[PDB]
């Protein structure tokens, strides 16, 4: 449960990532791909090359969705909905892979916005991407 | 997979008692069925919409049988399994692009269906064996993954 | 979530468990102990050979707790409260080791139960014992 | 594990540029932050209610310090983790009774402190052979339990 301490950190963090928000997603996703390889098994249709546009324009989509998270924290089920069945239905990931996202996103986070990556809002953006995968992987079964 | 010759005695000892083909099509049903996400890779398949749809689905049956008569022959070579599945490694990374959790999954759910058709046969020590034997599966059919 | 397709399927399967619940759950211990070492390291204080009369009482209370939990399939996290509290803040099981010792359970309930363990049934205890494991390292952090 | 020489370099190349004090102590300060439950193992240490007291906490840069040390000093034996390792590996299992899972939560905390302390330097490429790395450490002191 992300505590009300836990929602003011987030909001705090997420916005100091501002425009670079997208640049971020498309980070975050080069250091998963690269890191765990078993992921590019969801992109086959991807040309996952350094600076790829498939993969920057995908970067922001992730980012977006994020920021909508962040703005709808305290309704999150509802403002992910479409993500959900999306996942759920469609995409189909398997839900051990939401994990390795997520570690991606927080050292993407930690490398670019060091004074704000304290010890405290570490742990609450973990929990937060925490609950975010929980949500888009509620619909799976 | 390191198995000590009490642990080889007892899955070569229970798995002549398999019925492969029939084992094989269970597996893989209760896969689908139990992690219904697993179906994103056999809309070719036809109807998996309802558990009787996918168990009694004959092409689902027919893949189990040649999914399980593989990993039989992996069965022989416990000492090689890498080399075993080699080939197969480089087909599911390259060409199907199945995330290797998968193999992992229908290990799983093979140890349950070993042990809903062996009942008290299959005691905590085979179960333990066996364990280590499909993990050493998952492992080798993810060896060639990049 | 428990579909009432789910929870008819779980009370059916439980119910026929009767009264060897105990005995199960101690076997599910004993599978685990087996199969997963690492998962030793909780029970450091315990007897571990095999028929330890720790090990015996211990699944009776696992066994307990899960009857307790299927009684009240509608409220789970309120019939659960003091064993998440508990888990929580006492003994502080790393949450990985739910999902194996919920895989002996549903082995140990496959070999003593043949006719009952359907794909179906098989689906919905996967999807009760997963539900319990989420009710009890909720208020981990 | 097999880093390629281009990646071993890297690994090198950075971790001589860490202060393993400093590094060790915001490692084992974080895990304990960001995953309460690894507490258990630390009640001696005073109080941890809080973050603040957490990083504060002597005790734990002490041991974070003590720890760091260790894994330094493996980083050199690449070659052979599980013999350089075996030892430690029987400490946590039979005297300490620490859940392997933790070496994991902790490699991976640790590489968010680097990229936390490198910035730049800490690439997508440099972040993948540490991956390695931390995941060979883990798997090195786990090997020894029974
Ligand atoms: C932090 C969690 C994640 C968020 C917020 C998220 C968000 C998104 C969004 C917004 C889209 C675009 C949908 C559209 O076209 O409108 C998407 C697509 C997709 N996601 Fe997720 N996702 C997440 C995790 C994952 C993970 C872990 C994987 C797998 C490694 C993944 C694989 C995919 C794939 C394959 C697509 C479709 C790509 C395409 O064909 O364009 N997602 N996701
Ligand atoms: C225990 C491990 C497994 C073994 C030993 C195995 C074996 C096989 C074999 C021998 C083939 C046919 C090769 C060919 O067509 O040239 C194959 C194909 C295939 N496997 Fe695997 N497999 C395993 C697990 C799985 C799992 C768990 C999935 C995914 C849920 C999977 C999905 C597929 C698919 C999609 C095909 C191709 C089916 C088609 O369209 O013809 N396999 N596998
Ligand atoms: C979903 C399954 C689980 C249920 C229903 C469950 C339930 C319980 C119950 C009823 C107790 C006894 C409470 C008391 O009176 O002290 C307990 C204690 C305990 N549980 Fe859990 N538990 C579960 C999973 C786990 C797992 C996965 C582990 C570790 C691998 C674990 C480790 C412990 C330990 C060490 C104790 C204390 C044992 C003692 O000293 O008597 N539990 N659990
Ligand atoms: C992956 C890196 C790890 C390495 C290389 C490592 C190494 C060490 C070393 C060198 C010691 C010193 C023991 C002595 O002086 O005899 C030690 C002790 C200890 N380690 Fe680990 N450790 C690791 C991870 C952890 C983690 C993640 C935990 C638990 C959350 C942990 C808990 C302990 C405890 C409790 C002690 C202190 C023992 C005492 O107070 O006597 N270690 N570790």
């Amino acid at each position: 449960v992300l505590s009300p301490a836990d929602k003011t950190n987030v909001k705090a963090a997420w916005g100091k990532v501002g425009a670079h928000a997208g640049e971020y997603g498309a980070e975050a996703l080069e250091r998963m791909f690269l890191s765990f390889p078993t992921t590019k098994t969801y992109f086959p249709h991807f040309d996952l090359s350094h600076g790829s546009a498939q993969v920057k324009g995908h970067g922001k989509k992730v980012a977006d969705a994020l920021t909508n998270a962040v703005a709808h924290v305290d309704d999150m089920p509802n403002a992910l909905s479409a993500l959900s069945d999306l996942h759920a239905h469609k995409l189909r990931v398997d839900p051990v892979n939401f994990k390795l996202l997520s570690h991606c996103l927080l050292v993407t986070l930690a490398a670019h916005l060091p004074a704000e990556f304290t010890p405290a809002v570490h742990a609450s953006l973990d929990k937060f991407l925490a609950s975010v995968s929980t949500v888009l992987t509620s619909k799976y079964r | 997979v390191h198995l000590t010759p009490e642990e080889k005695s007892a899955v070569t000892a229970l798995w002549g008692k398999v019925n492969v083909d029939e084992v094989g099509g269970e597996a893989l049903g209760r896969l689908l069925v139990v992690y219904p996400w697993t179906q994103r890779f056999f809309e070719s398949f036809g109807d998996l919409s309802t558990p009787d749809a996918v168990m009694g689905n004959p092409k689902v049956k027919a893949h189990g049988k040649k999914v399980l008569g593989a990993f039989s022959d992996g069965l022989a070579h416990l000492d090689n399994l890498k080399g075993t599945f080699a080939t197969l490694s480089e087909l599911h990374c390259d060409k199907l692009h199945v995330d290797p959790e998968n193999f992992r999954l229908l290990g799983n759910v093979l140890v349950c269906v070993l042990a809903h058709h062996f009942g008290k046969e299959f005691t905590p020590p085979v179960q333990a064996a066996y364990q280590k034997v499909v993990a050493g599966v998952a492992n080798a059919l993810a060896h060639k993954y990049h």
